[PDB]
């Protein structure tokens, strides 16, 4: 449902 | 938020989304009170009845957001948690008395057009604005009915007389709570709902034109039911605890 | 912060949002 967020976090 | 409307861009720059790492999902609302501190409801982090007990590494703080599900590149900022602080007398066993918690960020967040802290009330601001009839504003990405919204929702609601709040429920109401919402005879409606918990109830002071967070979305029996009201943590009443934590650990 | 509660896109630019007036009108006392 949520767009992935950059792996860095 | 039930029966509210889409927020304007930058309308609630202190709005914070508590995000669970895995599964990636919305956990609760929250608010930015400084470059390193976020305020939310204790039940968003600790609620034994539902086996909820998150630790710092279980979640993330997304600030400056508008869209609920999208990663707002170049706009929202994602922060990790250094430490969680729950009110020592938070009553999860009975009525969510003292439903408040603080979260310190690992690094300071940079303010921008979309990220800005809300003020906390002093005794006079609270005395002056926390009156039956006076309207506050509640925001969140919670449910629209008792699916999910595309963008942040907002609704303005009037503070309700304490006797009326008490007579609307069988739950024991304390001075650390206040309720808000329209009566059945007032026609208009609106309320916080699942997912809005931890979010801010704010009011704009007519004295200095600044926004103050007077409450925290705490609980309600159902969402936007006639005869029912939304209950909020009374922020000023617990400010001494807030100041203590920040003075000691900030 | 001495700048808390003043929104960059609203108070800072002297622009009002679509419903804040509703709040002000309710502060009758
Ligand atoms: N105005 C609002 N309404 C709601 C309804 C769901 C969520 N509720 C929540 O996040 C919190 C989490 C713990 C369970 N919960 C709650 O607010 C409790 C009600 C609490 C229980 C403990 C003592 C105080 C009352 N659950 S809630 O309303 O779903 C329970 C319910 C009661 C009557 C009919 C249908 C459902 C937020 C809001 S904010
Ligand atoms: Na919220
Ligand atoms: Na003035």
């Amino acid at each position: 449902d949520f767009e992935e967020i950059p792996e860095e976090y | 938020i039930v029966e509210g409307s889409d927020a304007e861009i930058g309308m609630s720059p202190w709005q914070v989304m508590l995000f669970r790492k895995s599964p990636q999902e919305l956990l609760c609302g929250a608010s930015l009170i400084s470059d390193r501190w976020v305020l939310t409801a204790a039940h968003c982090l600790l609620y034994p009845p539902w086996d909820k007990n998150f630790t710092e590494n279980d979640l993330l703080v997304r600030i400056g957001k508008h869209s609920r599900t999208r990663y707002e590149r170049n706009i929202e900022k994602i922060s990790m948690l250094e430490k969680i602080y729950i009110h020592p007398r938070y009553n999860w066993r009975e009525n969510l008395d003292r439903d408040i918690a603080l979260m310190k960020l690992k690094k300071p967040v940079a303010f921008s057009d979309y990220i800005h802290p809300v003020c906390l009330p002093d005794r006079e601001t609270a005395a002056s604005l926390l009156q039956a009839g006076y309207k506050g504003r509640v925001t969140g990405w919670g449910n629209l009915k008792e699916g999910q919204p595309s963008v942040l929702q907002v609704v303005n609601l009037p503070i309700v007389e304490r006797p009326v709040c008490k007579d609307s429920t069988r739950i024991r109401i304390t001075d650390n709570m206040f309720c808000a919402g329209y009566k059945p005879d007032e026609g208009k409606r609106g309320d916080a709902c699942e997912g809005d918990s931890g979010g801010p109830f704010v009011m704009k002071s007519p004295f200095n034109n600044r926004w103050y967070q007077m409450g925290i979305v705490s609980w309600g029996e159902g969402c936007d039911r006639d005869g029912k009201y939304g209950f909020y943590t009374h922020v000023f009443r617990l400010k001494k605890w807030i100041q203590k934590v920040i003075d000691q650990f900030g | 912060e001495a700048d808390c509660g003043l929104r960059p896109l609203f108070e800072k630019k002297s622009l009002e949002d679509k419903t804040e007036r509703e709040l002000l009108e309710s502060y009758i006392d």
